[PDB]
């Protein structure tokens, strides 16, 4: 019944614009930590492409 | 409360501006001329000494 479009833009820009540094940290840390710990598993990875 | 609505956001790429759109498509644009600072400008004096 009212108009939402300036409020619902509004919401939508700042979730596109957090400063959320996760992204950052799956691309260049996370995979070092993975390959790390890997070697020293009891149960070794076991992967499909 | 004094520059806390810039700190919610990463502060290494600051600027200022302002626009609206028509129903056309057509936008207008505002962007402020940065006026000088004597705080600023006293600063770097000081680390030239």
């Amino acid at each position: 019944t009212q108009s939402l479009v300036s409020s619902m833009r509004g919401t939508l820009d700042k979730l596109k614009l957090i400063k959320s540094m996760t992204p950052m940290y799956l691309q260049q840390l996370a995979p070092v930590e993975l390959a790390v710990i890997a070697p020293m598993l009891p149960f070794p990875p076991f992967q499909v492409p | 409360m004094l520059l806390e609505p810039l700190l919610s956001g990463d502060p290494r790429m600051t600027q200022l501006a302002i626009q609206y759109q028509q129903y056309n498509g057509r936008t207008f644009n505002i962007i402020p001329e940065m006026p000088g600072s004597v705080i600023a400008d006293c600063v770097q004096l000081t680390a030239e000494v």
